[PDB]
RNA sequence: GGAUACUGC
DNA sequence: TCACGCAGTATCCTGT
């Protein structure tokens, strides 16, 4: 606590539900951006090579929070300044990348993943006294059930959840829910009820608490991406949040090419129309897509060829998702009865819908 | 007791003896919400068998005069509904629901019947009531501690069992998935007349059976080993060798040659199990088959579900369904139960305080403590 | 969905600065979210009336058409029959057929006496409320679909 | 391609 | 025995 120091950052772990109020300057401001951005990729690339719960990912996540200097670990001596500092950063950093990551639904949900990964790891690496901090300085009132509770109901427990041992059992936690919630555990007596409350079983602690944090940061992301209108008349920060996702830190082409060799003459016949006019007749549309769906154009694939094909025509771009949008997602069985329509047989295709001029 | 003499006697109890101040207290519940009585249901079972539902009044006046005047057989409280039963007629399809009703228990000797050796299908007598006495403590502390349901009223059915109204607010706004969970939680004897073995507990004894077996222990020696004496002839221990595996069968019999005592038989057949260790819970699967409540889910389960009323008058016996106090449960006795001709008689001996002239008094005391309670519940919330 | 639309619409058309306005747009959304979440709305405020061209048996897509479905299923109770003109007032429930919406409609009634139909809280959040907001909401510089869907509680994802 | 709705002026 | 015109937006479906 040199100068302007306070309270205000208690324990390293938290729920981001305060919004900084200081004045920060660009730079600042640019260098949390990016260095967040950087911790959360390397987050979310750990998560993809290797298990979360392998020693690996934890030396390598270790490694990268001490290289960007991002509060990683405990220290039982006091609130250093450096420590101060290091918790700011975090907290500012974070509601940075919120703004950057509330403009759309994939970006949310990428977001929160990453953010929940990252608080895992952190409490893993929180020694019992400090994790009974943290879930009081939030009011998360973690004794869910008390340890002394729990040894005044410990036979109790013991006889209600289903092959629990003794130890394993005073290594776990329960808590409490009303009766009216666990109907499928009540009803075959396998959770005991006292006084209207069932005692259900969940490490599993993090769950739990997980679950809260990704509750609430869900709501914050709807609500920032409410007030987004604010942010984006100011220029200077546009550049970053709006392209802080792209920040350096079969293929649709090669369907002219099959249409050479390996396209039945109808479908030849029917891409050279397609790409003639850029505009096909319904039958000439259901032959075609149904056939892009046979060579395994997915349903992203086939519908970004349409969209690229039709806009051409001279129609608005909303137009089409407006109505060929849901033609293409049937083909696929993706509405309605939602079954997976099988390519037309050459039988069909002889005896479907006789052509007619155009 | 003469049953033709029930037309006779019916209608100066509904003029003088049934306490409907307290029965409006009751299904008033404090005028707290609007309409609460005003959208209950009863039903009515008159002369010559005669039965109708749907009905709803608008205050204790109205119903004082609708009952003075039907001077029904039998009365059933029902749901309280979205709307008035009365305009049912009225109410568009589908929008006349069953919205909330106290959660209610039948206990019934003749579900006991296969089990009991003194008395068959109506008759009751000294020695098979202890059921009864077993079961409401078992169902009631689990009501009482599993449940933290506060306000319960059991009643004489007036004749062959009990009922149980819990009234706590929660228990009245239980769905229906809530009730038949709440009902299979406290079931354990599952099974009809074709089946032989009706408890199958698992290695581990959940917290409320050992406690369902705690109480049903006190009470065993006297029930079944004096009174019922299931082991008196081979006629009847054949039946619990039957519920034993075959291997210690043939063991079994040969010692039940030499015993003279059903309670000489006991030890010697929890000795046997004992030597015999899976199979260490049997004698508590057996004592569970013969003293543990059975329970009809589907009088538990729909909340549409119309049940005899309080202070009703049973149509045979003539007993009134009274309200049993559940300290001096042990001293209940169903025969002593007051019969609509001795009060009348009683009435006709001697405004608001003729009943406490008759042996109907201390049942309406014990349902006044308990509407008491209630209102202490209802204002200190 | 009518109603808050016509909220929407007198925001809109306003005197008050345009940064209130949205702000507004977004607690009533919210607002509308949370009562559908808990069940608190009217049930009479989740009815979709239809009128009948033909008679109920002439449409050949008995299942697709929801109002139609609805018609034969009160042509087939014990009432006064639908015919040729006569409006019809269906709710969409759930059921556990895992069927579509529009295969899903039920008589207002049926809903209040079934014990297994419950109003289907997503679909009325997701193509009556949402669709209509956002075409109000089009030219009105702050709002986009993306954001509508996320005050009403859906996931923002499908929407040199 | 088709089917079902109901607004406008 | 019947029944006004046309222009326009919104939603939904295509197995035997
Ligand atoms: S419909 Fe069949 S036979 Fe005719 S051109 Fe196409 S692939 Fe050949
Ligand atoms: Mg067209
Ligand atoms: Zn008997």
């Amino acid at each position: 606590t040199g100068d302007r120091k306070g309270d205000l950052y208690p324990s390293s772990l938290q729920f981001y539900q305060h919004p900084p109020t200081e004045n920060i300057s660009l730079i600042e401001f640019e260098t949390f951006a990016i260095e967040r951005l950087k911790l959360l990729k390397a987050v979310e690339n750990l998560g993809v090579s290797y298990v979360k719960n392998s020693e690996e990912y934890s030396k390598k996540l270790e490694l990268e929070l001490r290289k960007l200097k991002f509060p990683y670990r405990p220290l039982h001596e006091e609130i250093s300044d450096d420590v101060y500092d290091l918790r700011r950063k975090d907290h500012i950093s974070h509601f940075i990348l919120r703004l950057a990551y509330c403009q759309s639904e994939d970006l949310r949900r990428w977001f929160i993943q990453q953010e929940m990964d990252l608080f895992k790891f952190r409490f893993g690496l929180l020694t019992k006294e400090s994790v009974q901090e943290f879930l009081k300085l939030n009011d998360l009132q973690y004794v869910a059930i008390s340890e002394d509770e729990k040894n005044m109901h410990k036979e109790d427990l013991m006889n209600s959840s289903f092959g629990l041992s003794l130890t394993k059992m005073e290594d776990t936690e329960f808590y409490k829910v009303p009766f009216q919630a666990a109907l499928d555990l009540v009803r075959p007596r396998k959770v005991f009820l006292w006084r209207g409350f069932a005692f259900i079983p969940h490490k599993d602690i993090v769950s739990i608490v997980l679950n809260d944090f990704r509750a609430k940061l869900s709501k914050a992301l709807a609500l920032s991406a409410r007030s987004l209108p604010v942010v984006q008349s100011d220029e200077r920060l546009q550049p970053l949040l709006n392209h802080l996702s792209h920040s350096y830190i079969i293929s649709l082409e090669q369907i002219d090419g099959f249409a050479a060799k390996s396209f039945p003459l109808c479908m030849r016949q029917l891409h050279k129309s397609l790409r003639e006019n850029h505009h096909l007749r319904h039958g000439g549309r259901m032959q075609y897509g149904l056939f892009l769906k046979g060579i395994g154009l997915t349903l992203e694939q086939a519908l970004q060829f349409w969209r690229l094909e039709f806009t051409k025509g001279k129609v608005d771009s909303e137009k089409f998702d407006k109505v060929y949008a849901y033609s293409i997602r049937h083909n696929y069985g993706k509405e309605g009865k939602r079954t997976d329509y099988t390519p037309y047989s050459c039988m069909k295709v002889i005896l479907s819908n006789p052509p007619s001029q155009g | 007791y003469d049953p033709a003499s029930l037309p006779d006697v019916l209608p100066l109890y509904y003029r003088r003896l049934f306490p409907f101040y307290q029965y409006f207290r009751w299904l008033n519940y404090g005028g707290v919400v609007k309409n609460y009585f005003q959208h209950r249901e009863f039903s009515f079972t008159l002369k010559d068998d005669v039965y109708v539902r749907y009905q709803s009044f608008n205050n204790q006046s109205e119903l004082e005069k609708e009952m003075q005047k039907m001077c029904p057989y039998k009365i059933d409280i029902g749901a309280v509904y979205s709307h008035r039963p009365s305009l049912h007629n009225t109410v568009k399809s589908g929008t006349f629901q069953a919205q909330e009703k106290e959660l209610v228990f039948d206990i019934d000797m003749t579900d006991y019947d296969d089990v009991r050796r003194c008395c068959s299908s109506a008759d009751i007598c000294p020695k098979c009531w202890t059921l009864m006495t077993i079961a409401v403590r078992i169902l009631d502390r689990a009501l009482a501690e599993d449940f933290g349901f506060k306000h319960r009223l059991w009643v004489y059915s007036g004749r062959r069992g009990v009922h149980c109204w819990v009234c706590d607010d929660s228990a009245r706004k239980l769905s229906q998935a809530e009730r038949s969970a709440v009902a299979e939680y406290l079931s354990v004897v599952k099974g009809g007349e074709e089946t032989i073995k009706k408890v199958q507990l698992p290695e581990t004894i959940h917290p409320f059976i050992g406690k369902s077996l705690k109480m049903v222990e006190r009470y065993f020696e006297k029930y079944a080993l004096v009174d019922q004496d299931i082991l008196e002839n081979k006629q009847c221990w054949d039946k619990v060798i039957a519920l034993v595996p075959e291997v210690a069968r043939e063991s079994l019999l040969r010692e039940f040659s030499k015993a003279r005592s059903s309670v000489e038989r006991w030890d010697k057949l929890s000795s046997c199990l004992e030597a015999t260790r899976r199979y260490s819970n049997i004698p508590k699967e057996i004592m569970l088959q013969f003293c543990y409540p059975r329970l009809d889910v589907n009088v538990s389960k729909g909340l549409n579900h119309l049940l005899k009323s309080p202070f009703s008058v049973h149509p045979k016996t003539g007993r009134i369904s009274v309200p049993i106090d559940c300290k001096k449960l042990d001293q209940f006795d169903p025969f002593s139960v007051p019969t609509i001709s001795l009060i009348c008689s009683e009435l006709d001996n001697v405004r608001t305080r003729d009943y406490k002239r008759t042996s109907l008094a201390p049942y309406i005391k014990v349902f006044e403590q308990f509407l008491d309670k209630l209102d202490q519940s209802r204002k200190g919330e | 969905a009518k109603q808050a639309g016509n909220y929407v619409i007198s925001q809109i058309l306003s005197d008050q600065p345009r940064d209130s306005i949205v702000e507004n747009i977004q607690k009533k959304l919210t607002e509308i979210g949370e009562n559908v979440t808990n069940g608190t709305v009217p049930i009479t405020q989740y009815e979709i009336n239809k009128a009948l061209t033909k008679d109920p048996q002439d449409y050949p897509d008995k299942k697709s058409l929801p109002h139609v479905h609805v018609a034969l299923w009160i042509n087939s109770q014990g009432g006064r029959k639908v015919k040729a003109g006569d409006t019809i007032s269906y709710v969409i429930c759930q059921d556990g057929s895992n069927l579509s919406a529009s295969q899903r409609a039920y008589a207002q009634e049926q809903l209040q006496k079934q014990e297994n139909l419950s109003i289907d809280t997503q679909y009325y959040l997701s193509q009556q409320v949402h669709p209509v907001v956002a075409r109000i909401c089009e030219p009105i510089d702050g709002i986009d679909s993306a954001l509508i869907a996320m005050w009403l509680g859906l996931d923002p994802s499908q929407f040199r």
